[PDB]
């Protein structure tokens, strides 16, 4: 049975490099194209390129041409993908996948038939450093807006834990700066509302 | 390197037939019968469901079929089940030994009637950040458009992926970071229907 086993998760800073391995078993490694596909969180699949493990021949998608190198070691049936000069948006799950049978006489490198996949290798790219959040105030609707913090998580409460009904704390958004932002929301009233926020050793209170 | 065009979301009731479209150009989808469909459940690798437009790998249920007309390929799922709920990607040969994926389609199998989105738009000590808060919507897919007065703005926008609330509905948020603030509108469209908030 065909198995594609990838290396473990990677943590990197911008400008650095990452090299992901894909060890193949259960078939003849040099007989099939190996493709690389990546997927940023919540985003779509994105083809990166292929390699001929028998010859070492590659192609790469235009978008990664100049930054990516695909190599192979046939003695241990292992393919490699190295991505250089990493940026925050290179953060993704990287998959190796077996493509078409390698023929002379036909170019089957472009066949989108990926019958077997690696389990995927997460690499997270971040240049951001620890920063405390700023906290701002927003049937009646109320809430507070907390800008530019790092990292996850934060715990937010209202009136030091007294209120829960109709209370909604939104998931953080990750900005192109490497920083997070969220909002927590819960007129009739004759009321003090404080949103109590915990992180950076951060404890703030805000109406 | 322009992705194939798929619907962002598709929904159906159990037992129904659903169809997901994949629109490319005459130079890929429409020049070849090299179109594949992939099913992806969260946290797992994609899985080949259909290849060469209409062929099924062994093991794949016969409820999944594929067809192609012109530059548009289509995945059809009959007798919908709860487990068929996933993300679906079309993929085609793109010419010149390259491969291109479609943008992806979220298939939702309705376990509750489609509802809302409720939109709260905040124009907010800081005087600039406009905040569009989106909640209680089902299925879990929305797209967000920002307007300065009556003219679009697409720069400086950060939006979350939809996240599941306890009531199997979804929540999301879109941020507009500005300087120019001195009306604004947040436009969220859900299942082809637009919900608008103005400040």
């Amino acid at each position: 049975q065909v198995q594609l086993v990838q290396s473990g998760a990677e943590v990197k800073k911008p400008g650095a490099s990452v090299k992901v391995s894909c060890k193949a078993s259960g078939y003849t490694f040099t007989g099939y194209y190996m493709h690389w596909v990546r997927q940023a969180p919540g985003q779509g699949l994105e083809w990166m390129g292929w390699i001929n493990p028998n010859s070492g021949g590659t192609n790469y998608a235009q978008k990664f041409q100049g930054r990516v190198t695909m190599t192979r070691d046939t003695s241990i049936s292992t393919a490699y993908m190295e991505l250089s000069r990493l940026r925050s948006d290179d953060t993704a799950v990287y998959y190796c996948a077996r493509g078409g049978w390698i023929s002379l006489y036909y170019d089957s490198s472009g066949y989108p038939n990926f019958d077997y996949w690696g389990q995927g290798t997460l690499v997270t790219v971040s240049g951001a450093s620890t920063k405390g959040p700023s906290v701002f105030p927003l049937t009646a609707a109320l809430g507070c807006l907390v800008k530019d913090y790092f990292p996850e998580p934060v715990t937010v409460s209202w009136n030091s834990g007294a209120l829960t009904s109709g209370v909604h704390t939104f998931p953080a958004v990750l900005q192109s700066s490497g920083l997070y932002s969220l909002s927590s929301v819960v007129s009739s009233s004759t009321q003090t509302y404080i949103c109590n926020v915990n992180h950076s050793n951060t404890k703030v209170d805000k109406r | 390197q322009s992705a194939l065009t798929q619907p962002a979301s598709v929904s159906g009731s159990p037992g129904q037939s659903i169809t997901i479209s994949c629109t490319g150009t005459s130079s890929d989808v429409g020049s070849y019968n090299l179109v594949s469909w992939y099913q992806q459940h969260p946290g797992k690798a994609p899985k080949l469901m259909i290849y060469e437009v209409s062929k099924r790998p062994s093991g794949v249920s016969n409820r999944f079929s594929g067809s192609k007309s012109g530059n548009t390929a289509s995945l059809t799922i009959s007798g919908l089940q709860a487990e068929d709920e996933a993300d679906y990607y079309c993929c085609s040969y793109a010419g010149s030994s390259t491969v291109i994926f479609g943008g992806g389609t979220k298939l939702t199998v309705l376990g509750q009637p489609k509802g809302a989105p409720s939109v709260t738009l905040f124009p907010p000590e800081e005087l600039a950040t406009l905040v569009c808060l989106i909640s209680d919507f089902y299925p879990g897919a929305v797209t967000v458009a920002w307007k300065a007065d009556s003219s679009p703005v697409k720069a400086g926008v950060e939006t979350t992926t939809p996240s599941k609330q306890s009531n199997n509905k979804y929540a999301a948020s879109s941020y507009l970071s500005l300087t120019q603030w001195k009306s604004y509108s947040c436009q969220v469209t859900h299942e082809g229907s637009t919900v608008e908030k103005t400040v």
